[PDB]
């Protein structure tokens, strides 16, 4: 993928990947999406 | 991604193609070609941009050859690292330090001499592995010359033990090593290994080895009380004397002022001869040496 | 020289790990112990344009 | 903890040396994984896989192993402590008391 | 002692607590028995 | 500790290349060092009266190119590189 496709997707490896993910993490919209699933949800995913 | 990461690393080595003589010398020629290309593009002379792109391509091919040789020789450095394992330093650390030695080897390898890569790399692998063993295996670090001295002494002591069938005396070891016996016992002293503070004593797990040893930096309450009582008593016995004698004593031997001023250094503020101040100082010393003013300070030491 | 993760939070109870990023514990193990690459950013609008 | 910290500095310095010069990605990633494992064993020895042992007898004590269990700081050094001005002896019965 | 706090410690807090960098794995000298410079146990 | 006078102190300001500024307390009788280690990032500290590198580079480590001079002379490099260019045109 890297040799064929360039400057389209950014990849990493290890804990640096987690750090870069947490740099762009948007927690409030994820909280809103989880609340939306709370309003309409069933099963063990509900507990999730 | 499983436990025991050395197995995962060995699987990560995988089925890489081993190199025979022709492939190895072809890779070495490509190494030299890529090195020459990157050296040429490193120069500041102006060439064709297409030529510089071609030189960069050759440099990339040379770097690929660098890699391919390194994953070719990972297996041999793993073997020579397992040759030196189980001596207080972990296996993967030895493998990685040998890998540093092996990239040193590939940096200093030439195809002009008609020999295989393994017999030349082996010296660097052993050198780097034993250097890292000297500099990293022991918690109290020992220099490499002292490490080779102590392990040479250990191996000759083992040889004498298996020859004579008994523990060799340090004097015979001193003559056979051509060193002084004091140097020999100093070497045996330096060749130790620390014991952990968390070793349990026995049936009880909670009572540790670190809780059986005290500390000397802890201030004894009795010592501090004795020091404070000395501080209170010395001022009182100074006030027992005359005011002038106590003053010149406190200006002569520390006390009130940290630095003790000499006879010369106090003869300006008080203004007498050297002989007079020395004589009255000797008189104060003789008076304080009298056994009347002794029981209040003899036991204070 | 390289950032490393904290062992209390990874490899724990979901009240502790949290699933802050929607990844499995085995997936987190595979990504942080250098066995699988992770795609951290993609130009989705540029890819679709 | 001196041994654990020493291993952490050793692996971090080796990783720095590898990043100083040109190294393949597999060697760099392996050393980064070793550094991560060293940090993890520093915080928890034995949480993942085989614990770091050392001399070959018992697992190496870590940071979190003295904040945990009967041998931890909470129960052996905070709630229950040795005391000064204390003594201990066998008891005998005295009816005159 | 109104209360006691606890939370995640960022890199800034760790650098703020620290009085320096431990740049060497060495702990003490084997001959002089004095702690090494700019490493562990460093004075 | 009762009645002791501390040696007179001067706070000397050290600034690094990254912009971190900090004060270190030294004695008056003390010799002020122009160089110090930065408390924030560990880098070199400067801007205390006169200061400089004092041979900071100091003959840096031999790269592969210097070992190439050590092992192979330039014109030797010329002919072998010309052969590498020929290999290129053979492959092209």
């Amino acid at each position: 993928l890297r040799d064929r496709f360039g400057t389209y997707f950014d990849g990493s490896m290890g804990a640096a990947a987690l750090q870069k993910r947490l740099e762009s993490f948007d927690l409030d919209e994820e909280a809103e999406r989880l609340r939306e699933i709370i309003r309409t949800g069933k099963g063990q995913k509900k507990t999730r | 991604a499983t436990a025991d990461p050395v197995k995962d690393y060995l699987k990560q080595i995988g089925k890489v193609p081993l190199l025979n003589a022709e492939q190895e010398v072809e890779l070495a020629k490509r190494i030299e070609a890529g090195l020459f290309a990157e050296d040429k593009l490193a120069n500041s002379d102006k060439l064709a941009p297409k030529l510089k792109r071609e030189l960069e391509i050759i440099a990339e091919d040379g770097r690929r050859a660098k890699n391919h040789l390194l994953e070719a020789n990972l297996r041999l450095v793993v073997s020579l690292a397992k040759r030196y394992t189980g001596r207080g330093m972990l296996f993967l650390d030895l493998i990685q330090e040998g890998n540093l030695g092996l990239i040193r080897a590939v940096e200093k390898f030439d195809y002009t001499k008609g020999y295989k890569f393994s017999t030349y790399a082996t010296w660097w692998i052993r050198q780097a592995i034993t250097r890292a063993m000297a500099d990293q295996a022991r918690t109290i670090r020992i220099p490499v010359h002292m490490v080779e001295v102590i392990n040479k002494l250990a191996r000759v002591q083992r040889q004498m033990l298996q020859d004579l069938g008994r523990e060799p005396t340090p004097e015979e070891l001193a003559k056979e090593l051509d060193m002084t016996p004091e140097k020999v016992i100093e070497v045996q002293k330096y060749g130790r290994e620390p014991i952990s503070l968390h070793t349990p004593l026995g049936e009880d797990g909670d009572s540790e080895f670190g809780d059986l040893i005290e500390d000397s930096e802890a201030v004894v309450p009795a010592d501090a009380v004795s020091f404070t009582l000395l501080q209170e008593q010395l001022h009182s016995v100074l006030d027992t004397l005359s005011e002038r004698e106590a003053g010149v004593v406190s200006m002569r031997f520390g006390l009130t002022d940290g630095q003790p001023k000499t006879l010369d250094e106090i003869g300006k503020v008080y203004g007498v001869t050297r002989e007079r101040i020395r004589q009255i100082e000797s008189k104060t010393m003789s008076k304080l040496r009298h056994p009347s003013r002794s029981q209040v300070l003899r036991d204070y030491l | 020289a390289a950032p490393v993760t904290h062992i209390w939070y990874f490899k724990g109870v979901p009240s502790r790990l949290g699933y802050l990023l929607d990844l499995a514990p085995k997936d987190l193990e595979k990504v942080i112990y250098f066995a699988a690459y992770m795609i951290t950013f993609v130009d989705e609008e540029r890819r679709t344009r | 903890l001196n041994d654990l910290y020493r291993r952490v500095i050793n692996r971090n310095n080796r990783l720095k040396r590898l990043l100083d010069l040109g190294a393949p990605e597999i060697i760099v990633n392996n050393e980064k994984r070793m550094l991560q494992e060293a940090v993890d064993a520093l915080f928890d020895n034995g949480r993942r896989g085989r614990p770091v042992t050392g001399p070959g007898n018992r697992p190496l004590k870590s940071l979190s192993d003295m904040l945990k269990g009967k041998q931890g700081r909470f129960r052996q050094n905070l709630l229950g402590k040795r005391v000064d001005y204390s003594a201990r002896s066998v008891i005998v019965v005295g009816p005159q008391l | 002692f109104d209360e006691l706090r606890i939370g995640l410690a960022t890199a800034d807090d760790i650098r703020q607590w620290s009085h320096g960098e431990v740049k060497k794995p060495e702990t003490i000298n084997y001959r002089t028995l004095k702690p090494e410079k700019d490493g562990l146990f460093c004075e | 500790d009762r009645g002791i006078d501390l040696a007179p102190r001067q706070a000397v300001e050290y600034a690094c290349e990254k912009g971190h500024r900090f004060e270190m307390p030294f004695s008056v009788e003390a010799e002020i060092p122009p160089e110090w280690e930065c408390k924030v990032c560990g880098a070199q500290a400067l801007l205390v009266d006169g200061d400089g590198p004092e041979e900071k580079k100091a003959k840096p480590a031999r790269t592969h190119w210097d070992m190439l001079m050590e092992r192979r002379t330039r014109e030797e490099l010329e002919e072998v590189l010309e052969e590498r260019l020929a290999v290129l045109r053979s492959g092209a």
